RNA sequence: AAAUUGUUGAAAGGGAAGGGCAUUUGAUCAGACAUGGUGUUUUGUAUU
RNA sequence: AUACUGCCAGCUGGGACUGAGGACUGCGACGUAAGUCAAGGAUGCUGGCAUAAUGGUUAUAUGCCGCCCGUCUUGAAACAC
RNA sequence: CCUGAAAAUGGAUGGCGCUCAAGCGUGUUACCUAUACUCUACCGUCAGGGUUGAUAUGAUGCCCUGACGAGUAGGCAGGCGUGGAGGUCAGUGACGAAGCCUAGACCGUAAGGUCGGGUCGAACGGCCUCUAGUGCAGAUCUUGGUGGUAGUAGCAAAUAUU
RNA sequence: UUGGCGGAAAGGCCUUGGGUGCUUGCUGGCGAAUUGCAAUGUCAUUUUGCGUGGGGAUAAAUCAUUUGUAUACGACUUAGA
């Protein structure tokens, strides 16, 4: 959501040209971050390896108002509230490795060839 | 046949050579073309200059920077012909044009190697004697190619190097032949000859 | 010694086609060294393999193969018409194919 | 098993999707013949979708047959199994979706008893 | 139930096929391979390798051998459509060839339950191979360069056109 | 439920996208070798 | 004798696609008779895996093709609605 | 062949390009391929027929043969689907009905049907018939909901705030 | 390594030297099989690893501040341990 917004140097850190400073959104998000940190502390988590593993903002029901236009017309003046959710998880290393054995099916010719190669090898 | 085929452009008609090379590239043969400045076009130099002037006249009215791009180099003229004969807007055409390479003169990796000829496109074999033709280098210099003299000097240097190499090779080959004659008339040579080698 | 080729190099060129419609069920093959239908006749009725490499091992190998055969000639310049078990992927136009000497008659 | 009956690989396996069902969400993929005057699909222009027609009809001696070679009969109970008893090699039972678990295992047990094939003898159970 | 008995009765008995008129006649081999001719195996374990043809087996196959001492090809059977007949010929006189047959080349097919998840020759077979190849070498000796010709394996080189190439 | 959205994730991307014929590659899946066969060296031979 | 033309119920060879179909049958061919056949539609032998291997679905990629549907209209992709 | 022979965006033997042609006139002859022709399989339609031997096939059953297959407006036929009703399945179901989701499967040329997996909690279906307020992509269709535009136009008259 | 040549895209071409292999120039000895009648029957690129270790000299840019030779915002031109 960046159409026709201005440009700044403070976006070069992210490789973009369009960046802003949404103070209200930042305050709401940091309040929820403090709430999640409190929840993790109550759950007994590290609070120093915590990283935002999930975060999602989706639309909420609009709050309806009215705006007045030329020639006695009425247009909508609606707010777009947010449903914010986030899950902070204790950071960990690689989850797993050592993938499936992947059983191999060889025909008679393939088995003969591998046996011959094994015999030739010394 | 070969992994890469190197054709020199000297004495070749641009259209016939471009058609042959385009068909080979589509069939899957890598090709490099050298001596594109010595490539030939059938017809008067004035006729070909007028044709290129019409080509130059063709350009987009509202933005010449997006209009047709009239490359002045002889190698790029040959490339334009080949790209006209290859369906260049599909992935197969892009693959063929990637397989193709064109140069003015012969850079080191190709002047140290073999150059072949295309009899179907050769000016001597194709054009009726007495019919006028045009040199791609002269036409390119007329239409604004800025490196005819540099290419001429570099080609002269390469030609002297190749002449010295040929003298050395000819001396070595003639010594080999003399020694073969001395060690010849043996049972093995007679047997091979009588067999048919 | 250094040479072990028991096949003949060829190029899968294109499908059987009109100007603006192609038929993937039949492919055109250019045999190397064959320039006439007369040699195409000798090459008639002969097995062909398109051999390619895949990054995934399927049945103990990373090489897969499509089988077909030269069936009849095509044109006056030694191009032949081949029918494969599965039609060639059409990305293999101008691609290396192997024509084997079997089923042999000489 | 049996002889190589016809309809081997290809007559028409692709679904006959309605025109512009991919273009619009309001247009379902259920087939509808284009009735338009200028419709390229109705006019059968080259490069357009194929229309259902009688030529695609499958062989009469293999129509309604499954890959296993059996015609599928919807079964709700051991009574339907009993009526399917004597034609095991040409028919295969298929338990109705609204059958409870205990009744479903009853039908499976009876079908195993008389050798009747079931096309879904794996639902509502663990492995 | 939905029906007490089907009014139409499907056929249960499988229809036995009627008497096909496809008799089997002996294979007619091509005239370019006579016993004793040097063939070129083009496929298999010994692909592109020169052997000598001994006998036309009853199961439409060719009984060939290397000989084993020459190129390591044992007394085997191959396919006529997969061999290439050459003009070179050795006389098969003095050899016994009527002993070998399909009964000789019985397989003893391996069972399905035994699968190689981790990873021999009959003395009668090896002795028969030794006798046959001894006789064949006693023949082959007289022709010069033939032992080395059979030892060397065949291959196609750059410029070799089999249609223009005479074997 | 859909339109329309945010996020497990997968693939595509040189001035559209979508589609038909045909293969290839990746992902995924049904069908099929306890089927009504050897009368006794393996057995869990009234169960075969 | 031989450019040629015509005929052969003349003789050989190399390829390709197809294999539809049944409880007695028909029309025929083959040594002085047993019966066999290429005669009213494919059989014989031998291999590889007892599986995503063949395939179905699906997403890309590639070759060729493919204008946005409904309507009025002689004519619509339409710079017609 | 040339002169006659001049129009406006840059430009079209389709393009590249072609000069004893890849041009023009005329002749051999090979070769390419249409949903056309020939043959084969399959689907449907039509037509002509066979069939009363068992105490097995509503003879609307089974079988044989041949020809045919474009389609707007339109006609007819055979079928799919929906809401209700009379019978029957002594049909399915709280051990889970209806409904909804599902680049999972099977069947039918198709309308669609059946099933696998999730959610769900109270009714519902097949067959023979009866019945209609029975099938949507459009009507600047009705009602409701939701987008791109778009965090965009803009929130600048009335002197002015610290 | 000694001696060179090659800047067109040189990235390759030569050369006196020492150690080893192989040699089918000629003659030998032993082995091959059963991949079962064919299955491509698998052989020579760009990178990554809590790697296998031998050499290795241990930096910039951006934001923030500032400048005005610049400037709608970006950007540009400077300064700043």
């Amino acid at each position: 959501f960046n159409s026709s917004i201005g440009r700044t140097a403070q976006g070069k850190e992210f490789g973009v040209t369009k960046a802003r400073w949404p103070a209200k959104s930042v305050k709401f998000v940091q309040g929820l971050l403090q709430n999640a940190a409190a929840n993790a502390e109550a759950k007994g988590l590290d609070a120093t390896k915590l990283y935002v593993s999930h975060i999602q903002v989706n639309q909420a029901p609009k709050q309806r108002r009215r705006t007045y236009r030329a020639h006695g017309r009425i247009n909508k003046y609606e707010s777009s509230p947010s449903h914010i959710e986030l899950v902070v998880t204790e950071k960990e290393e690689a989850v797993a490795k050592a993938a499936e054995k992947k059983v191999v099916r060889l025909t008679s010719r393939q088995r003969g060839r591998i046996a011959a190669q094994k015999r030739i090898a010394a | 046949v070969e992994p890469v085929v190197v054709i020199d452009g000297k004495g070749h008609l641009v259209g016939r050579l471009a058609s042959v090379v385009a068909k080979q590239l589509l069939n899957g043969q890598k090709i490099v073309v050298v001596r594109a400045e010595e490539l030939n076009i059938s017809g008067e130099f004035f006729r070909n200059k007028l044709k290129y002037h019409d080509f130059l006249r063709k350009a987009t009215a509202f933005n010449k920077t997006r209009g047709p791009f009239h490359f002045r180099a002889p190698s790029r003229i040959f490339y334009k012909a080949l790209r006209g004969m290859v369906s260049h807007k599909t992935a197969r055409g892009k693959a063929a044009l990637e397989r193709l390479k064109v140069f003015e003169g012969i850079p080191p990796p190709y002047d140290k190697k073999k150059r072949v000829v295309v009899p179907q496109a050769l000016r001597v074999l194709r054009l009726k004697p007495g019919r006028k033709y045009t040199t791609l280098g002269k036409l390119s210099t007329s239409v604004g190619w800025k490196y005819e003299d540099v290419v001429a000097k570099l080609e002269a240097k390469r030609k002297v190097s190749s002449a010295e190499y040929y003298a050395k090779k000819r001396a070595f080959t003639k010594k080999v032949a003399s020694a073969n004659a001395t060690a010849a008339e043996s049972d093995v040579a007679k047997q091979l000859a009588a067999l048919g080698y | 010694a250094e040479s072990h080729r028991l096949y003949v190099k060829g190029k899968h060129l294109s499908y059987q086609r009109s100007k603006r419609v192609n038929n993937p069920n039949v492919s055109l093959i250019k045999i190397e060294g064959v320039a006439t239908p007369q040699d195409a006749q000798f090459y008639l009725g002969k097995r062909i393999a398109y051999v390619y490499r895949a990054s995934k091992e399927v049945r103990g190998s990373k090489i897969r193969v499509m089988w077909g055969k030269v069936t009849r000639t095509h044109g006056n310049s030694g191009v032949v018409r081949a029918t494969f078990r599965n039609n060639l992927p059409a990305k293999t136009f101008g691609a290396s194919v192997r024509i084997f000497l079997y089923p042999s008659n000489i | 098993a049996s002889l190589p009956h016809p309809k081997i690989v290809k007559k028409h396996t692709k679904k006959f999707k309605r025109h512009h069902s991919d273009r619009y969400h309001r247009v379902a993929e259920n087939w509808r013949k284009q009735k338009g005057i200028d419709s390229v699909v109705r006019r059968r222009f080259r490069g357009n979708i194929s229309q259902p027609k009688i030529g695609y009809g499958s062989n009469k001696k293999t129509k309604f047959l499954s890959p296993s070679g059996h015609k599928t009969f919807l079964v709700a109970n051991v009574k339907d199994l009993e009526t399917l008893t004597m034609h095991t090699k040409t028919y295969a039972a298929e338990i109705a979706h609204n059958i409870s678990a205990k009744n479903r295992v009853v039908i499976l047990a009876r079908a195993k008893a008389l050798g009747i094939k079931v096309t879904n003898p794996k639902g509502r159970l663990a492995l | 139930t939905a029906q007490q008995a089907p009014k139409w009765y499907p056929s249960e008995d499988v229809a036995a096929p009627k008497k096909t008129r496809k008799a089997v006649r002996p294979q007619k081999l091509r005239a370019s391979l006579v016993p004793g001719t040097v063939l070129i195996l083009l496929a298999g374990r010994f692909r592109g390798k020169r052997v000598v043809y001994l006998k036309h087996l009853e199961d439409n196959t060719l009984l060939v051998t290397g000989p084993f001492k020459v190129n390591g090809v044992p007394l085997r059977r191959v396919n006529a459509r997969y061999v290439i007949a050459t003009s070179t010929k050795v006389s098969v006189e003095g050899v016994n060839v009527e002993k070998f047959n399909v009964e000789y080349f019985a397989k003893e097919k391996l069972t399905k339950k035994e699968k190689k998840e981790a990873n021999e020759i009959k003395t009668e077979r090896v002795e028969d191979q030794k006798v046959v190849d001894k006789a064949l070498l006693a023949e082959i000796k007289k022709t010069p360069l033939l032992k080395q010709y059979l030892s060397a394996s065949f291959s196609l080189k750059n410029g070799d056109k089999p249609h223009l190439l005479k074997f």
